[PDB]
């Protein structure tokens, strides 16, 4: 589930500065001498957690290892309360490699192009069948102990 | 075939329609968007052949073009989609340049080959696209890609099966568009849109619409002949003996016949 | 079921972007005064080395 | 007699030429002449008669008289029963003080309280406002209303009748009643009336009788068809109705002008063909639109059902109620008469949501025959696609849908009949959806033991 | 040591009986194993039904292949208890599903030479099925003839 969903996410990355600094010179030049909505996988915390309270968010990946843990704890019960579909991941350096970044607390994607909005509704789908329920009894329920 | 045998069919035929449709139904509702001259207009007829053996040996997916003298989706309710092979950026302008009278209020969309594989792949996206429109028009380039781009959404039946027309002329997409030019670009895509529609399957029954309840009784017995005469010689193999019935028809009403039969055989037998 | 903001959406998030036009007049600026290389496809930059 | 036979103010009389009138009604005619005159007016006249005008010549006649200023606070208050009503008052009100430099507002239940907090501290001159809000700002915000010279009260038998009579109790016990003109207007004469009459105006009234007196409110010759639609699909549906039965006569009734807005917007990039009829244009346009969708053979004109109230309905086919009716009986009874006509009977179409079909038993107890209107889900024209991408990349139409929105929850839950129409049954994602929303947008549906050892208070001051 | 059932939905096109036995092979052995098919075209339902000899390794194999996403199918791997297996549940199974032409044989029985009274049963039961044809359509009235 995490392949598929980094699949899709590889398919939806931001552009790097090269690329970025590539396209702004192609449109200066083509001045010298028409589009739509840019989409891309939406990060930061801040920008994340407001995207989750506002239900623009289609479905939430948090990272597993935030060394100030607080900064994430509120976060599924955020995504349960709004009711945005949310997992749970390996590695906030793989979801940093996604953005371009060394590391990234939490991505989120909101809305794709068409010809792969069905692949994200499955995704979706996945996750909540996948991920939401096998977590739906442990998720509320003390970890850890050397009880034996 | 006996001509007014057909017409006095077409006589029958009608009045049955009519009576049926102007019968009130017993649950106590009215229908909201329908009204009896809409509900008559709506209602196909249609055409059925008998052969004695099989008309094709295979399930021929591409119909084949008969021309009318009456013209059929004639009215402005009937909303068509152009799929094309190369830039369909060039035919959208090409239509943003054509005739705006008719074909371009007509033209909903048109799509590529490679936009419809990317985004019409899955099953509620091409049943949509079944749902919206109601008569498709494919590039012949392109055509033998559709039933695995439109798969048994748009296959399983026979109404709205892509027609295929010509677009080509007597590769890099962007740069050059291997076309005819415009003016007769119209005239494919217009001769195309009323046509009979003959459809090779397999076993005996070759139902063809030939018309709807709106018309006059004449055009429609002149469909008839027409239809007739171009699917025997052309479509039907070993000519003018395989022929068994020809079944005019209303889709909920019984099948009128134009019987053919002095013998059932060939020689053999 | 409803976000949490009732607050207006801004124009910002409907219409093109205005740092990048920003950034895209002064390139504009920037190669007319010949201080900087215009753009050149890649295949131009790879048959040229 | 004509508008340019009486004194009035030249700013006045060149926004009354604006709007296009000329001649007067019966109740303008005999209420305007006496109410410059300062003498309190009693009235019977019902609404569309022209009462509105025959209230505000001369409150801003007074505003111009005395030269008010916004430190002044508000001169007149004019208290309307719903906010549709309000904001029709409001744009008249607008369109009268087009010369005037006196202000106007609007203050209604459902809007912002702070915004309105900041706009009475600015000053209002001219106060249009609902009796719940209109007490809420007298009792806690801090504005200037010391120098209020006229009240009217409109549609005293609909106030009374939602149940704002305590409201307005407390609201002539706040406003001060020294020097202050009084105007009344009840289409009936209750004894709630006439109690509110005795407590507002003084000793002296003038008691004013424009009404017809053959009312045709029988309850056998009628038939009122009504067609069952969820909400998420209630707009498509009407859209498929207005794209089938072209080259005929459409009456469509909404809530609220917002909406009605919204969807001329809409329907203009959706290419069908419609003319508006909301209280967000010029008077004259009005008029022009209106008498152009009479004199044509065919074509369909969407309205408010409070902005055609006072309307001469022509014949048509089809009267369409898309949104919950205002007056129910009212709506059932005259608007079914209108819908019949006067010729070959034209029906008239209520669209039900199966939540709100209580109002069938209702019409079970009134004794009117029903029709009810199905429709296959397979001829429904499916354009919702394009319209949640049109509201998701044009900041107009957003707008609009958004306000459009806001007003039909305010006025769904501003409902006489709570009990057929109550927002808390409502399904928010699935009607946002109808306007073209994934999500639904943020919106108010609201806007034991005493004390051990407490004894009543007996003194003391409260502020 | 009772052998545990497995009923696997949601099938891709492609996992249809080799890859299905192959595996859950590797989950542990597999006693039987049937595809369910439609008649008239050979075409998988996209449902199977697998018999383990072990129903520890078939409660594994469910469990960690139940909401597996594969080839855009999110899987149904549910285990049938052992009181509701139905007897001759794997009636075709460890047999492979051939697909027959099925109107080819129709239209080559229609080319099909009958000698010589078959045709009388042909124009016999032509003759009386447009009797009732000829009833029907006289109900609301269309002469003919020959």
């Amino acid at each position: 589930l995490a392949a598929q969903a980094f699949k899709l996410l590889n398919k939806y990355r931001p552009e790097t500065k090269q690329e970025k600094k590539e396209r702004l010179l192609r449109e200066a030049t083509a001045i010298k001498e028409v589009s739509k909505k840019p989409y891309t996988v939406k990060y930061g915390l801040n920008h994340v957690v407001g995207l989750i309270e506002n239900k623009k968010a289609s479905l939430v990946l948090i990272a597993n290892d935030v060394d100030p843990i607080e900064l994430v704890v509120f976060l599924p019960a955020l995504c349960r309360k709004m009711g945005i579909p949310y997992a749970i991941i390996k590695g906030k350096a793989r979801l940093g490699t996604l953005v371009h970044k060394k590391t990234a607390a939490v991505v989120a994607i909101t809305e794709v192009r068409s010809e792969d909005k069905n692949e994200l509704a499955k995704l979706i789908s996945a996750v909540k069948e996948g991920y939401l329920e096998k977590v739906e009894d442990t998720r509320k329920r003390w970890g850890g102990g050397i009880m034996g | 075939v006996d001509p007014d045998q057909t017409l006095k069919a077409c006589k029958a035929l009608l009045a049955h329609i009519k009576k049926a449709a102007a019968a009130p139904r017993p649950d106590g509702k009215q229908n909201l968007l329908a009204d009896e001259e809409s509900t008559v207009a709506e209602t196909p007829i249609w055409l059925t052949l008998t052969t004695k053996k099989h008309i094709h040996d295979s399930h021929r997916l591409q119909p084949g073009k008969i021309i009318l003298p009456h013209p059929l989706n004639t009215s402005e309710e009937i909303s068509v989609c152009l799929i094309t092979a190369d830039p369909q950026r060039f035919y959208k302008n090409a239509v943003a340049d054509e005739f705006p009278e008719d074909l371009r209020a007509k033209i909903g969309r048109v799509i590529d080959i490679s936009h419809l594989k990317a985004k019409f792949k899955a099953y509620e996206a091409q049943r949509k696209l079944f749902s919206e429109h109601d008569v498709f028009l494919a590039d012949t380039r392109i055509i033998n890609r559709l039933p695995k781009a439109l798969g048994k959404t748009f296959y399983k039946t026979t109404t709205k099966r892509p027609i295929p027309v010509v677009l080509m002329a007597q590769r890099d997409p962007l740069e050059n568009a291997n076309a005819r030019p415009i003016p007769e670009i119209v005239a494919e895509i217009r001769k195309a849109i009323g046509a009979a529609l003959v459809h090779l399957s397999p076993s005996t029954n070759t139902a063809i619409k030939v018309g709807y309840a709106n018309w006059e009784p004449e055009k429609l017995a002149a469909n008839i002949e027409t239809v007739i005469r171009e699917l025997v010689e052309r479509f039907v193999p070993q000519k003018w003996q395989n022929v068994r019935n020809f079944y005019v028809k209303g889709p909920e009403t019984a099948a009128l016949p134009i019987y053919q039969t002095d013998e059932l055989w060939l020689d053999e037998s | 079921k409803m976000p949490l903001s009732a607050a207006p959406e801004p124009k910002r998030r409907f219409i093109p972007s205005k740092n990048e036009a920003k950034q895209i007049m002064k390139l504009v600026r920037a190669i007319r005064e010949g201080r900087i290389l215009p753009y050149k496809p890649p295949e131009e930059r790879e048959r040229e080395e | 007699q004509e508008f340019s036979e009486l004194n009035l103010s030249e700013k006045t009389t060149k926004a009354i030429a604006e709007m296009g009138f000329t001649k007067m009604t019966e109740i303008q005619r005999r209420a305007i002449p006496p109410a410059l005159a300062g003498k309190d007016v009693l009235g019977a006249a019902k609404t569309g008669s022209g009462k509105t005008l025959a209230f505000l010549i001369p409150a801003v006649e007074m505003l111009s008289s005395l030269r008010f200023k916004p430190r002044n606070g508000t001169g007149a208050i004019v208290v309307t029963p719903t906010r549709e009503l309000a904001l029709q008052i409001f744009g008249v009100a607008r369109e009268l003080m087009k010369y005037h430099s006196q202000t106007y507002g609007v203050v209604i239940g459902g809007a912002n309280r702070r915004a309105e907090a900041e706009k009475l501290g600015k000053g209002v001159n001219l106060l249009i406002a609902t009796p719940g809000r209109l007490l809420d700002h007298l009792q806690n915000t801090p504005f200037v209303f010391k120098n209020l010279k006229s009240l009217i009260i409109d549609e005293a038998d609909r106030i009374l009748e939602i149940g704002f009579e305590d409201e307005m109790r407390q609201i002539v016990k706040i406003l001060p009643k020294e020097d202050r003109q009084t105007m009344l207007f009840s289409a009936t004469q209750t004894t709630k009336v006439e109690d509110l009459a005795r407590i507002s105006l003084r000793p002296g009234p003038l008691y004013i009788n424009v009404d017809e007196e053959k009312k045709y409110s029988t309850v056998e010759g009628l038939e009122q068809g009504y067609v069952v639609v969820e909400a998420d699909k209630r707009f498509l549906l009407l859209f498929s109705f207005l794209k089938k039965m072209a080259k005929k006569k459409i009456i469509v009734f909404f809530s609220s002008c917002n909406s009605v807005k919204y969807y001329s917007e809409l329907l203009q990039y959706i290419d069908l063909p419609v003319l508006d009829l909301h209280g967000k244009q010029k008077q004259q346009k009005r008029t022009n639109t209106f008498f152009e969708f009479c004199n044509a053979k065919s074509g369909t004109l969407i309205c408010t059902d409070v902005a055609a109230r006072g309307l001469d309905i022509p014949q048509v086919d089809w009267i369409v109620q898309f949104d919950p009716p205002d007056d129910p009986r009212d709506y059932i009874h005259r608007v079914g008469r209108t819908a019949r006509g006067n010729n070959g009977k034209g029906r008239s179409l209520l669209f039900l949501q199966p939540c709100e079909l209580g109002f069938l038993a209702h019409l079970k107890a009134a004794k009117v025959p029903v029709v009810e209107y199905d429709f296959p889900k397979n001829k429904i024209l499916n354009v919702q696609s394009q319209l949640e991408k049109l509201i998701s990349t044009n900041y107009y139409l957003n707008q609009s849908a958004k306000e459009g929105y806001r007003s039909y929850i305010h006025a769904y839950a501003s409902h006489s009949l709570r009990s057929v129409f109550d927002v808390h049954k409502l399904d928010l994602v699935k009607v946002a959806k109808s306007f073209g929303f994934s999500t639904p947008p943020r919106v108010d549906i609201t806007l034991g033991r005493r004390a051990y050892g407490s004894q009543p208070r007996q003194g003391g001051r409260y502020k | 040591s009772q052998p545990g059932v497995m009923y696997i939905a949601r099938l891709p096109h492609g996992f249809y009986e080799h890859e299905l036995r192959g595996y859950f092979s590797q989950f542990g052995e597999i006693t039987r194993l049937r595809v369910v098919r439609n008649k008239k075209t050979g075409a998988s339902r996209h449902r199977a039904f697998i018999e383990f000899a072990d129903a520890e390794v078939a409660d594994i194999a469910a469990r960690t292949m139940d909401k597996y996403l594969l080839f855009g199918h999110i899987l149904t791997c549910k285990i049938v208890p052992p009181a509701q297996v139905h007897p001759d549940l794997f009636k075709g199974a460890n047999r492979r599903f051939k697909v027959v032409p099925w109107n080819k044989m129709a239209g080559r029985q229609l080319e099909r030479p009958l000698s010589e009274s078959q045709w009388q049963v042909k124009v016999a039961k032509e003759e009386q099925r447009r009797a009732a044809r000829a009833e029907k359509l006289k109900e609301m009235g269309y002469e003919f003839e020959a």
